[PDB]
């Protein structure tokens, strides 16, 4: 016949089958490649399939072509059924053809429940064939998407989130439950979501006071310095500055304290933090100013007076805090006056609300959409860190306080989120720099126990060895697209279970768009073939060529001067 | 409805008709429509032509020469066309039974020729040494007389191309088994049909799949039907080397 | 030796001058600016290269806040040449050049987009 | 004929040349580089490309020189536009030459 | 014009005409015409001469020798500007058929003349066991008595340095096929053609690339053009050891 081919040995979980005819070529070329599939059984009904891991098609002089085929058993057919599993024994000799479509396509379609499929893509190799995965197990455990620049990682990303917001359920029209924030640092989700609401550096507005004890002393104070007397004293100035901007009932103002997310003002903390440096006190260790109402001592009942910056000290010797806090007060209002920490440290952040913030995040607002896509090209690098734990652990938490209303009310988790990070190494590094540490626990905590909240991962980064692998391993679902750095290519290794033969060379060779799906939402770790993106994320770039072959400009220079005088 | 709009209309009213393939609709079923259409520009008395006879007569098995485009794209552009729409290769090409039917005139000299079977003995056999599945073209010549096609097969021995015909000696009759094992026979270069007699008993002791390109200037044969036909008309000899 | 950064010049000298010099828009438009700081001090010379560096990035993020006002193709895109890029951007975190480091880092992390 | 090489086995992603007959010793010094390109078909339509990777030249007392070639099939032209890819075919033996001045250039020109 | 700066147009003129290259213009083409100047200049007959005239007066296939450039730079640096310009070498030398025409005279040592042939065999020969491809240059002397002919051929053989000539035995004819067996035997160093006669029937029997290096004083014998050439006229036969 056309193809002639048997199983010479067998292993646990290896087969090796040799080729003996060969006769019609097109078999060999698409049929019998790395990743196909094998029909191996002396019967029609009951047979065994195989990935191809290995080939060899040794010729010489006189003796025959060998053609041998190194082959994995991926599982057990039986009457049109698929059943995983490598446990089953083949004895050899068993005759070896190429698998049917039927057979294929059985081996997606049998583990996953017809409401739980979710199609993105087809095999690389059949384009007949579509790959879903359990969209239930895809998405609530954590997916990885990996590979070079070039390589179609952010069009996979886009081509996951269209079809998750297209799918819908039947009988209502409108939009559906699904909800994705992007992390976009290249500003390319723009146009592939275009009835998406955005938020670059402009419009988003990130209050300051919702920062936790961890972010608010990650931005201001020193972790190298570690001084106990500036970390009290900055404490204790939000503290107090929460509570007399509370405009609710006493109950809840006594149990205010720094972690507690109250509006609190950074100009009079400020102004309270540079007063305590200039402490007097008298013969009696009380410290004693004077402002226009009058003589007034410090203490609970007046430290709220200190907020006010027109106050003066009336003391014969140096007050407690005295000149150990002027280094503080110049690195905290270093950050207030700098105009690129205006959307996070400016006026906006006054006027805003507490749940007017969380409805932006979610786009719960006035405008509801399903993706959420926040611009942070614009933030300068050094909060990035900052704004990235801000978002996640907001997210986090509502996710948390989300579970704790509905065990209350004996309900599951109404909405889940999912939270796309691009370019992840950034915000999680494999070091364990201060500098990018609030950002990483922000993402270890979901990673670790994000599942149980409906908060997940989307970490897609072109160096995934610069990832942590502790964040990198509470992923389970890892997605390849190319991967050429050889560091690269062996952490990937180091983190992908079992899978022999499949991710060991395949990944350089992958062609764009084409990737390989693992976890344990796919039946099997296959090659496949992301669908094209109609829409794709298209982001604007300075195509430096085309601007330096034009003329010289001249008009520019001197607009671009004059508003930077201007603002 | 402008030269190259009105190009994409009547390919897709083509392929509308016969619901075929879109590599033949332009490059096969196009250019056989637009020579009918020069061909009774000479006497034009009929503008009303049933579908049952023009479009029955631009339907045959043969790719006729247009000289127009020929002209427009230009000689290179032309015979590339031919190549990616008729004959299509692949790295891993079978061992197929390939028949090579070219036609000859008397004024076609031996030298271009022979460069097409080197030609065509170079691209379409894989005699080598470590192969288990050896192929070798088969080469018909047809419309010449028998001392020019005597006289070809004469310089192509000398040069160290070595065929068969059938006719191992003198007063041989026309045995079609040395040639089914000249096939697979690595020292034989390619096989060499004589006429059209031989042609027909060698189809008959053949079981693999056979192919049949065609290629003609003035007339071509009629071929059995069921196996593969390739069919170009070209302008000259020196054509069919860059074709396949 | 601090004349250049120190001298009666510096005072006199306005901001938008300083651009005009670092990028040529002067009197004299050159394509390639080349910054000749051999003769800088080497105490010096990394508190020169950041001064440029950010004021060259400064140039390049306030181009965008023009382009979106004006909604215009005309665009100043800059490339900068950091000869010996070892000692201006070190893997040290010693306080001698984290200043020419962090105008660096700066360009390196956001600069494709300005 | 220049040079006769010809493709002895195939693996997943690597390809063992035999050059049987080496008549121009030019080709071997330019054109069977360490990193050369090699044009790996039956005909002069489709063609395979690879770059070398190793090669060993090793002769003996009375046998045949043994000069073999490693490469790793980077992509695939037809018809002079190359594309790259991955882990395409090519069925043992297979005539090998050096690619033609077209054949590399389009594996740059075209991207 | 100064003399760093005349030498370097003089080269211009020929070089443009004749759209030649480096080394045959300096060291092939100015050479020729320096000596073709001093003998009509030192003649008190004839001083014009048409440029036609003495453009192939100098275009000839042959190096003529030139006495003013061996004083004025020295023996050592002469053959050594021979050396590279027309022996130009590679690290692996082809299996050609090399044929070297040296003119031996009768004013010549036979010793002087057996370090010529050592230096020739031993720069282009390989006649390694594990060579696939055996060469060794084929020798031709001319301008010699046969008795002192047949008096080197025999010292040669005395050494261990075997030869063929294509006679076998005594009164045999001349085959010139024992001359190509040896061109490829590891055990025959080299060919010994005899006369001009021998050197054309051997060259009629060769198929492979073959070359020629004509080294003489004054009489030099005349290879048919279509072969490459290599022709130098030396002072005296101790220069050719140097060049070749
Ligand atoms: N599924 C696909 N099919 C075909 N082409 C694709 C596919 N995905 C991406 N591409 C192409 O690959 C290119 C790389 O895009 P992408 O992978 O998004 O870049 P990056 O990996 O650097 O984020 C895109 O220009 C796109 O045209
Ligand atoms: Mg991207």
């Amino acid at each position: 016949n056309d193809i002639n081919a048997e199983v010479v040995s067998v292993s646990p979980n290896k087969l090796k089958i040799s080729v003996d005819d060969l006769e019609e070529f097109k078999i060999a070329e698409e049929k019998l490649g790395v990743g196909s599939y094998l029909r191996v059984s002396d019967n029609q009904d009951v047979a065994l399939l195989a990935i191809i891991d290995n080939f060899s098609i040794e010729v010489k002089e006189s003796q025959k072509q060998k053609y041998m085929i190194e082959a994995s058993p991926i599982g057990l057919v039986k009457n049109g059924k698929f059943y995983r599993g490598g446990d089953s024994l083949a004895l050899p000799p068993k005759k070896v053809e190429p698998a049917k479509l039927d057979e294929i396509i059985s081996i997606y379609s049998d583990s996953i429940d017809i409401n739980d499929r979710f199609t993105f893509s087809s095999l690389s190799l059949n384009t007949k064939v579509s790959v879903p995965v359990n969209g239930n197990r895809f998405f609530n455990k954590h997916i990885a998407i990996v590979g070079s620049t070039g390589s179609g990682k952010s069009h996979t990303v886009a081509k996951i989130l269209q079809k998750a917001v297209d799918e819908k359920q039947e009988g209502y029209k409108g939009l559906n439950n699904s909800h994705i924030i992007i992390f976009d640092i290249h500003s390319e989700y723009e146009n592939a979501f275009p009835n998406s609401n955005v938020l670059n550096v402009d419009t988003l507005t990130l209050p300051y006071w919702l920062l936790n004890g961890d972010e608010l002393e990650e931005l201001f104070l020193d972790t190298e310095a570690n001084d106990h007397n500036q970390r009290n004293v900055f404490r204790q100035a939000i503290t107090l500055n929460k509570k007399i901007h509370f405009q609710g009932d006493p109950a809840t103002k006594e149990i205010i304290s720094f972690h507690s997310p109250y509006y609190f003002d950074i100009n009079e903390v400020i102004n309270y933090i540079n007063n305590r440096n200039n402490e007097r006190k008298n013969k009696d260790n009380e410290h004693i100013w004077s402002d226009e109402e009058g003589n007034f001592k410090f203490d609970n009942e007046n430290a709220h007076r200190l907020f006010k910056e027109n106050v003066t000290p009336d003391g014969s010797s140096a007050g407690a805090l005295n000149g150990k806090l002027l280094n503080f007060v110049d690195r905290l209002q270093s950050k207030i006056f700098d105009k690129r920490l205006d959307f996070i440290l400016g006026e906006g952040s006054k006027s805003v609300t507490f749940k007017e913030t969380l409805e932006t995040l979610i786009s719960y607002g006035k405008d509801k959409s399903n993706i959420t896509i926040l611009d942070v090209s614009g933030v300068p690098f050094e909060v990035l860190s900052i704004c990235v734990s801000l978002i996640s652990r907001l997210i986090f938490e509502f996710g948390y306080h989300s579970k704790k209303i509905k065990r209350k009310s004996n309900e599951n988790q109404d909405i889940p989120i999912l939270i796309v990070y691009e370019e992840a190494h950034k915000y999680a590094p494999k070091s364990d720099l201060s500098k990018y540490r609030t950002s990483k626990e922000a993402i270890e905590r979901i990673a670790k126990e994000g599942r149980k909240y409906g908060v997940t991962l989307l970490l897609a980064s072109q160096r995934p060895s610069e990832i942590s692998e502790t964040i990198f391993s509470q992923c389970n679902t890892f997605i390849s697209m190319r991967l050429t750095n050889p560091d690269d290519q062996n952490y990937v290794k180091r983190l992908l279970p079992d899978t022999v033969g499949d991710i060991t060379n395949l990944l350089p060779s992958l062609k764009e768009g084409e990737a390989l799906i693992m976890g344990d939402s796919i039946s099997i770790p296959s090659i496949v073939k992301i669908e094209k993106c109609t829409i794709p994320p298209s982001s604007i770039d300075i195509k430096y060529l085309d601007e330096w072959r034009k003329e010289w400009v001249d008009s520019e220079f001197d607009k671009i001067i004059e508003q930077w005088s201007k603002s | 409805k402008s030269f190259d709009d009105q190009k994409k209309e009547t390919i897709q009213i083509i392929k509308n008709h016969f619901q075929c393939e879109d590599y033949e609709a332009e490059h096969y079923l196009y250019s056989n429509a637009f020579r009918k259409t020069y061909d009774i520009s000479c006497n034009k008395k009929d503008r009303r032509i049933k579908k049952s006879d023009f479009v029955e007569s631009i339907n045959k098995s043969k790719v006729l020469f247009n000289i127009w485009f020929y002209q427009y794209e230009g000689r290179k552009e032309y015979l590339r066309k031919l190549k990616e729409s008729f004959i299509r290769r692949s790295v891993n090409t079978s061992p197929y039974a390939r028949f090579f039917i070219l036609e000859f005139q008397d004024k076609t000299d031996i030298k271009t020729v022979k460069d097409c079977i080197y030609k065509i003995q170079s691209n379409w056999s894989n005699l080598s040494k470590r192969t288990d599945r050896p192929y070798s073209p088969f080469l018909l010549f047809h419309g010449t007389s028998d001392a020019n096609l005597y006289e070809l097969k004469n310089q192509l021995f000398n040069e160290d191309l070595i065929f068969t015909d059938g006719y191992p000696f003198k007063g041989s009759v026309f045995t079609p088994k040395m040639l089914i094992e000249g096939f697979s026979n690595k020292e034989i270069h390619f096989q060499f049909i004589n006429d059209i007699d031989d042609f027909n008993e060698t189809l008959n002791s053949i079981n693999i799949r056979k192919e049949v390109y065609q290629f003609y200037t003035e007339n071509c044969l009629d071929i059995p039907s069921q196996l593969p036909q390739v069919n170009i008309q070209v302008k000259d000899f020196a054509d069919i080397k860059e074709i396949v």
